[PDB]
């Protein structure tokens, strides 16, 4: 385990890698909003399908 | 029950390093420097408080007496030990010491191998680097220099190891002697006003060792008086070893160097024994010592020839002179000439002890010893012989009056009839004043000045015997100039002007001085005669006044004696002028007295000084005058007359050059004493002003004493400084000293004169101070000038630093010009000092120290603040920085060679227990040089300097600073600081490899020396210093040093092995050091995680438990409880702990081992829930109150003016933002800063700084907990511990939203919080929605968001765009969580009515950045219209949605991303039936058919994958938005709008063709469903009427065959481009197909 | 001042 950990290690500050979580969140939020608005359009269409009958 | 546990700890600790034995070197250093922290350290406290150490120091002979401790040695060496045991046995066999002492010395040498190696000659690369730095300064030895490899291979040899062991043994002997001497000194002559801990330790040591209790009216001196013979007997063995080296020692080691070292060690031991004996003797001054001991001591001295046999060599003069002086001192002490004469003349028995006077044998022995010493021809016996001669001269007369035991002596050696021998001895001693000269030399070597060989108290108590001898020899030999100069050199010692301080000391130290005014013999013979012989004999009276004013500053009982003598002198005496022969008449009263009376009205200096007619006088054969006057005014008048270059034939003679210099010097010293005693409580603040007024009395109104000094300077500065004789240079030095003295009480006139002094870059006339440069010889005559000028300049700069105020006659421009000239002169002196040839090194050392301190005070004062207060010295600081950071390449080395030479002289100065003055001066010089280097490095780091030419030289200076600490431990902290600053400058600028300059062996030795953080004492200051140094060294690109410091060559002896030992006791360790330890841990983790995290996981059982303990018992609000400043420290510690936990959790997650650790840690976040994201502890109330109170009392100076310029790393203490270190000296001049009962502005400023530090720690904890929770949200994805997790997340969100509303912190001090804590809650709610574990409690959570959106000033399109966007995303996720859940509709309609509409209108008005904001607002409205509470309040919301007429602006913007977003917005608006029909009205169709987009729509290029961006964009805007809107508006009414949609369909058939053609053997399947529903409804309508829907324009054959052929191969053309972060669509598609089967089938 | 190291003068001292 330690062998692979040292093999795949990069010379750089650790506090910068964890920071990437912010970027990843900012890039996931977009897709999450797109899923919100798609499940919303879906819901709306559904309620219309239950309005017409 | 007195073991050697604390004295000699187990060998396992010494070897493993867990406990460094407190060697005698460290104890001696701590006792010599009188350091508070070290003396109060737990280790040294327990070591000294032990009874074993007491018995050892009370019996040093037993420490080295030959004994048989084989059993103890074997028991200690049993349970690298073989080599240690072998060396111990070899040393015990060679030297007569016991085996235990040998083993201890070997262990100490083993622990101190780093120093022994670093004090060795440097390598070849080091010599090459030094030569490159040099471009005088030839203190190297390249002829014998060798490489490092051959130096290390020879270091590990056997012969060299044994030589080093013997050297360490001798050094430890000297250190033990010095330590016990200093301990006795501090215990007997303890200074008052010391720290409570020091007094308690002194009392404990006394009561434990000697039972000396101060609360007893009569302490037990027995055990203290029995310390004289204990060392007088050991001196025998000392001299025996000095005269004969060990026989058992091998002959190969008995080399010249070893013999010299042994002789020096023996001489030092003898001197220390003599000093301890003298101290134990003077402890009981009046009583006599046991004659049984003096007998043996005099026999010893007789035999050894007063140690002249061992001191006869010419290579031990530096140690012989002080040795001879101390021998004479102890001889005169045990002789007690004063008490002896008192007994011989009084005949009364003292009763303290029997004296040698009752033993004739002792008298015979003393007489024969003195005779042998005088016959041998030695100078050391001069004072002792003279004294004895006096005693015999009094015994003879005592026998003549009685013509009892002493008679036996007087008749044994035939000394009764004849008195020839003692008389001849006294004659020889007094001839040529040899006795007086040797006494003066001894006093110089036994004084208080820096030239003294012992400590100040040692010399103060040693001068007592000489003073008593002069007291007792005054009335015998008549008054004469030689005894007077002798007493002057004794009492004054030749110290400088700046050697005067108001430091209160023990009365004992002041005894030697006060005796001049206590005993009548020394009062009516020296003081009275000195006063009477004035100004005729000026030097004695002047020096006496000087020493008295310097010694009686704190003595309030005799503080006005100098003032009284100077203002009310009883008599006058001056030379007689022949012109006055016709102005006197003899009264014929007494011819022997030669009295007379003035007959004419003599007018002197013809208010002016006038003498009344009829004054009596005595002709001293000059004459004395018995007239009362103020000598100060007459001296000032004489100075004025001499400065005016005017001479009066009918007046008194003018003062001589040396006389004028001494006059001005004594005036300056008295003025300084007055200024120092006035500031102290209980004095008079008008003392210096009154003194100056008296000095300027009876003088011309147009000038004062200051003007007199100005005229003197102007007259003496006419010629070139080089063309000046000695005395004129002494006069110039004294006038500069007087200017320095007057700078305090009258800064205005001093600055006004310095503005035109014409001596520093003033004008082009000859006399400038910069012309004294070159390759000259700065002897004592020429050095007293510059050494005073530099200090005068430093005082001027210090006075100018106080720009917040006495100052009549000055201005900003004048002070700025004077400061610039002073800086130029100081820089010229610093550049020229590298060429002068001084008589000694101490002078150059003092000069370098002074100039470096001046430059450092100038540099720090410029960057410490950024307000206008630091503008007076700004041109000067700027000049010095431009000249020390980017100098020209031709004179670049001239400014750097001085520092290199200083470092060389420091790194090759030998260790010596004597001469503490030179040692402390060199230490202060080194510390000043290091501070100056640090200041230059920080200045270069600031202002954006990309190329620092000084770094190349600072690297080769660190090459020497790596070994410099080996000579003195004091340098360990400053040096490290410098290194830290060099590393910091190397970071913000790979850097030059430091290993290439240091070296492998040298670097490893330095690492092994510094790795232990102040182990023998364990102080906090040097600990924080070494932890910041380690953190800075690790943070930079240093990799070799970082690896050698972390690994130790895992870690077994590395810094981390001790950092873990300190971390496992944080519950009791000082919070101040814990912060630095945690900072070091974080610096080692972020850059070297693979090692630190690995070691912590391998030893987590000791760290995780302590972290949990700290977390559980960490209250949130600690201000209210006991402790106010510890709150910030605890917050910083918690922040660092949270950061480390987060980093290790990230590493474990990367290793997939973070589940259990995170699950165990989440239960420790209580302190976080208490004092985490909540930053409301800013308490702006008290800050505003302090600001108002400071602006009301200080209109000119503001509270923000004390803001730091970020020059030095801000401390997390009472000086985080406000510069207190400078304020203490800047605002403490007027009443209000000090305050009663420790109140005022100081305490409030300290509380404000503590609050700011607490806020900074809270922000750090905020970031740490943000990262921790961000990673935990991903870690804790499974369905467990959901309750506590959601509770914690919701509490954090609520605290953030509440802080966003409550009082905000300032933006100039801290970073703007806007957009810093919004994304935190944003991502938290994001992940919680992804997990779908919310309690749908938005009923209260949204109120804070609404209040924030209302009270944000609506910066929709302002600079605060990130803040607006994050608030919008937060409210979006909040309303989405609410949708998942009635009392909600009334609470969420506020956003639909006031927020969405206002923001949309603002965006539509600005757009005339915008795309993303409009899309976010559209998404917000879409997700908000989905709450269940809106499906019933549609009626209520129709009016609010119609009031703003948003549809008009939407259609306007639609008339192409903006059109897309407007279309989506109107679509989501149509989600409500009323709004659906409103959009379905003809308002829509008009623009739908008139839109300019129809231009691109009619073109056949439309398509989903069309190459053109416009075509694809239009196709998407039509597919994703137009069809749902069509269906929505058809739901309202279809029968009426069917013609319209039919016409739209046949007007643009290209869209239908593209939709039915792309799909061949998803957002388009929704289109198919919409078309199917439209077909169904239009067919149902057409079934009744035929007028409408003329053509369907739609095919069933093709579409049916398509849906047939599309119901694994489906993945052929499924390449989703948009979503790439997340089975997804197939289900939806099949659903739509079912819908088709439900509408078409 | 006077005779150096007056060895003969007698005074009360």
């Amino acid at each position: 385990d330690v062998d692979t950990y040292l093999s795949n290690l990069q010379t750089k500050t650790t506090l910068s890698m964890i920071a990437d979580g912010l970027e990843r969140s900012a890039r996931d939020f977009d897709a999450f909003l797109e899923e919100n608005v798609t499940l919303e359009w879906e819901a709306q269409r559904k309620r219309i399908y239950q309005h017409f009958g | 029950t007195l073991t050697d546990r604390t004295y000699l700890p187990p060998l396992e600790d010494c070897l493993t390093g867990r406990t460094v034995i407190l060697s005698w070197r460290l104890v001696a250093s701590a006792l010599e420097d009188a350091d508070l922290a070290r003396l109060t350290s737990p280790a040294l406290s327990t070591f000294l408080r032990d009874g074993f150490v007491h018995e050892l120091l009370k019996h040093p002979a037993r420490v080295f007496e030959p004994k048989d401790l084989k059993q103890e040695f074997e028991t200690k060496t049993s349970s690298g030990v073989d080599t240690i045991k072998k060396d111990a046995l070899w040393l015990a066999d060679a030297v007569a010491i016991n085996q235990v002492a040998a083993l201890r010395i070997v262990l100490i040498e083993y622990q101190t191998r780093a120093h022994s190696h670093l004090v060795l000659p440097l390598s070849t690369q080091d010599v090459a680097n030094i030569q490159e730095a040099a471009g005088i300064l030839s203190l190297l030895n390249p002829a014998s220099a060798v490489d490092a490899e051959t130096m290390w291979c020879d270091f590990e040899t056997e012969a060299r190891r044994r030589e080093r062991i013997l050297a360490t043994y001798l050094s430890e002997r000297r250190s033990f002697t010095a330590a016990v001497d200093a301990l006795v000194t501090f215990l007997l002559h303890s200074a008052p006003g010391q720290h409570k801990d020091l007094d308690s330790l002194r009392r404990a040591l006394l009561k434990d060792a000697f039972a000396f209790d101060e609360d007893l009216d009569v302490p037990d001196r027995s055990k203290l008086l029995t310390m004289a013979p204990t060392y007088m007997n050991l001196v025998e063995d000392c001299i025996a070893r000095a005269q004969a080296l060990p026989a058992k020692l091998g002959e190969s080691f008995k080399t010249e160097a070893f013999e010299l070292d042994w002789l020096r060690t023996a001489i030092t031991e003898a001197v220390h024994s003599l000093s301890i004996a003298f101290q134990a003797l003077d402890l009981d001054t009046p009583y006599f010592a046991p004659h049984e001991l003096l007998s043996e001591w005099f026999e010893l001295m007789n035999s050894s020839l007063f140690l002249e046999s061992i001191l006869g060599f010419e290579v031990v003069a530096d140690l012989a002179m002080p040795a001879r002086s101390l021998v004479s001192a102890i001889c005169l002490k045990m002789l007690n000439i004063d008490r002896t004469i008192q007994f011989l003349h009084d005949f009364d028995y003292p009763d303290g002890e029997e004296p040698y006077l009752l033993s004739s044998q002792t008298l015979n022995k003393i007489h024969t010893a003195v005779t042998n010493a005088v016959n041998s021809g030695v100078a050391a016996s001069l004072p002792v012989a003279f004294a004895w001669s006096l005693i015999v001269h009094q015994m003879h007369l005592g026998y003549q009056e009685r013509a009892s035991p002493y008679d036996d002596f007087l008749r044994e050696q035939r000394l009764d009839n004849d008195i020839a021998p003692v008389e001849q001895i006294a004659m020889l001693a007094t001839s040529r004043g040899q006795v007086y000269q040797v006494m003066s030399e001894m006093a110089l070597c036994l004084g208080t000045t820096h030239e003294a060989a012992f400590r100040p108290a040692v010399g103060a108590r040693a001068r007592l015997v000489f003073q008593d001898l002069l007291k007792r020899s005054a009335y015998l030999i008549p008054y004469q100039d030689e005894p007077v100069f002798s007493l002057l050199a004794i009492l004054a010692t030749g110290r400088q002007y700046w050697d005067v301080t108001d430091a209160l000391s023990a009365s004992s130290l002041n005894q030697v001085y006060t005796d001049m005014l206590d005993d009548e013999t020394l009062f009516t013979q020296f003081t009275m005669q000195a006063i009477n012989r004035f100004p005729y004999e000026f030097n004695p009276f002047s020096v006496l006044c000087r020493v008295l004013a310097a010694a009686l500053i704190t003595n309030k009982d005799k503080a006005d004696v100098v003032t009284g003598w100077l203002w009310r002198t009883p008599t006058l005496t001056v030379d007689w002028n022949p012109a006055w022969d016709r102005s006197y008449e003899l009264c014929f009263e007494d011819e022997n007295t030669n009295s007379f009376r003035l007959t004419r009205d003599v007018d002197l200096f013809g208010e002016r000084f006038i003498i009344p007619e009829g004054t009596l006088g005595r002709f001293v054969t000059t004459a004395r005058l018995e007239f009362e006057h103020s000598a100060l005014a007459l001296l000032g008048k004489r100075l004025e007359v001499k400065a005016a270059e005017e001479i009066c034939d009918s007046g008194m003679a003018p003062l001589d050059v040396d006389e004028q210099a001494e006059a001005v010097a004594m005036l300056a010293t008295v003025l300084r004493a007055e200024s120092l005693k006035s500031t102290a409580k209980g004095g008079d603040p008008e003392a210096p002003l009154k003194f100056l007024k008296e000095a300027s009395r009876l003088l011309p109104h147009n000038k004062d004493i200051l003007t007199v000094i100005s005229d003197t300077i102007d007259g003496l500065v006419e010629k070139e400084l080089l063309e000046l004789d000695g005395p004129q240079i002494a006069v110039l030095a004294s006038c500069l000293q007087f200017l320095h003295a007057a700078l305090a009480v009258c800064p205005g006139r001093v600055w006004a004169y310095m503005s035109r002094c014409a001596l520093i870059a003033g004008d082009a006339r000859p006399g400038r101070l910069s012309r004294i440069t070159g390759s000259l010889d700065m002897y004592a005559e020429r050095f007293d000038l510059l050494s005073s000028a530099v200090k005068l300049f430093a005082a001027l700069i210090d006075s100018a630093a106080c720009s917040a105020v006495p100052w009549l006659g000055t201005s900003e421009k004048i002070l700025s010009r004077v400061a610039l000239a002073i800086a130029q002169a100081a820089l010229d002196v610093y550049e020229s000092t590298t060429t002068w040839r001084f008589r000694s090194e101490l002078d150059r050392s003092i000069l370098v120290r002074d100039v470096v301190g001046l430059m450092h005070k100038l540099v720090v004062h410029a960057h410490t603040l950024s307000s206008h207060l630091t503008s007076t010295l700004s041109p000067a600081a700027a000049h010095i920085i431009s000249s020390f950071l980017t100098p020209p390449p031709s004179a670049s080395s001239l400014r750097f060679q001085p520092l290199l030479g200083t470092l060389l002289v420091a790194l090759i100065t030998p260790r010596a227990t004597l001469y503490p003055g030179q040692s402390r001066i060199l230490a202060e010089r080194v510390t000043s040089v290091l501070a100056f280097c640090t200041s230059l490095l920080r200045a270069a780091d600031f202002l954006g300097q990309t190329h620092i030419p000084l770094q190349t030289h600072l690297f080769q200076s660190a090459c020497l600073l790596a070994r410099l600490p080996a000579a003195n431990a004091v340098y360990r902290a400053p040096v490290l600081e410098l290194l830290r600053a060099l590393v910091e400058v190397a970071g913000r600028a790979e850097p030059p490899s430091l290993l290439g300059y240091l070296g492998s062996h040298a670097a490893r030795s330095f690492i092994s020396l510094v790795e232990g953080i102040d182990k023998p004492f364990g102080r906090v200051e040097h600990a924080v210093v070494t932890w910041r140094f380690f953190a800075a060294v690790i943070r930079n690109r240093q990799q070799w040093m970082a690896g050698c410091l972390l690994t130790g060559r895992v870690g077994e002896g590395s810094v981390l092995a001790a950092a873990m030992e300190r971390l496992r006791e944080v519950k009791s360790l000082d919070v101040q050091e814990a912060v630095a330890v945690m900072d070091f841990v974080v610096s080692a983790q972020n850059y070297w995680p693979w090692t630190i995290f690995a070691v912590r996981k391998e030893k987590e059982v000791v760290d995780a438990l302590r972290g949990y303990v700290r977390g559980l018992k960490a209250p949130g609000m600690v201000m209210k409880t006991d402790g106010a400043a510890a709150a910030a420290f605890q917050a910083r510690i918690a922040a660092y702990v949270a950061e480390t936990f987060a980093m290790q959790l990230y590493h474990m997650r990367q290793m997939r081992q973070a589940e259990k650790f995170a699950g165990e840690l989440v239960a420790d976040l209580d302190y976080f829930l208490r004092e985490g994201v909540m930053v409301w502890g800013y308490n702006a109330s008290l800050h505003g109150n302090f600001a108002r109170n400071f602006a009301k009392r200080f209109p000119g100076v503001e509270v923000d003016d004390f803001k730091r310029t970020m020059w030095l790393p801000r401390e997390l203490g009472k000086g985080y933002y406000y510069a207190l270190e400078v304020a203490e000296q800047m605002l403490g001049f007027d009443a209000g800063w000090g305050g009663v009962k420790q109140s005022g502005f100081r305490k409030e400023m300290e509380t404000a700084n503590l609050n700011l530090s607490l806020v900074e720690a809270q922000v750090s904890l905020f970031h740490a907990w943000e990262y921790l929770l961000l990673e935990l949200t991903l870690s804790l994805l499974p369905k467990k511990e959901n309750a506590a997790f959601a509770r914690q997340v919701l509490q954090v969100v609520e605290q953030c939203l509440e802080a966003n509303q409550r009082s905000q912190p300032p933006e100039n001090i801290f970073v703007v919080l806007g957009h810093a804590r919004a994304g935190l809650a944003l991502t938290l709610l994001q992940r919680l929605a992804d997990a779908n574990q919310l309690p749908r409690d938005v009923t209260h959570l949204l109120a804070l968001v609404s209040s924030a959106i209302h009270a944000v000033e609506n910066p929709f399109g302002a600079n605060d765009l990130p803040y607006f966007r994050t608030l919008l995303k937060i409210l979006f996720v909040v309303l989405r969580a609410a949708k998942q859940g009635v009392a909600i509709t009334q609470q969420v309609l506020t956003i639909l009515d006031r927020v969405v509409a206002r923001c949309f209108r603002a965006l539509a008005a600005l757009v005339h950045t915008a795309p993303e904001d409009l899309a976010l607002i559209t998404a917000i409205l879409q997700a908000c219209l989905s709450v269940p509470g809106i499906e019933q309040c549609q009626v209520q919301v129709l009016n609010i949605m119609a009031a703003h007429d948003v549809f008009q602006v939407a259609v306007a913007l639609f008339s192409p991303v903006y059109g897309e977003l407007a279309l989506l917005f109107l679509l989501e608006l149509s989600a409500l039936p009323a709004l659906a029909e409103h959009l379905a009205c003809d308002g829509l169709l008009g623009h739908l058919a008139a839109a300019r987009l129809a231009g691109y729509m009619r073109r056949t290029n439309v398509g989903p994958f069309a190459e053109n961006a416009g075509a694809a964009r239009c196709y998407a805007i039509w597919a994703k938005c137009l069809l749902p809107l069509l269906l929505n508006i058809l739901a309202a009414l279809g029968s009426t709008v069917a013609p319209e949609v039919a016409w739209v369909l046949n007007q643009f058939p290209n869209l239908l063709q593209s939709s039915v053609e792309r799909i061949e053997p998803l957002l388009e399947i929704s289109e198919i469903h919409s078309l199917a529903l439209l077909t169904r409804v239009l067919a149902a309508c057409r079934a009744q009427n035929a007028r409408d829907v003329p053509e369907v324009t739609w095919d069933g054959a093709k579409v049916l065959e398509c849906v047939e052929y599309w119901l694994k191969v489906l993945r052929e053309r499924l390449v989703p481009l948009g979503p790439r972060e997340v089975n997804r669509l197939e289900e939806k598609a099949v659903g739509l197909l079912v819908g088709v089967r439900e509408v078409l089938e | 001042e006077d005779s150096i190291l007056q060895p003969g003068a007698f005074s009360a001292n």
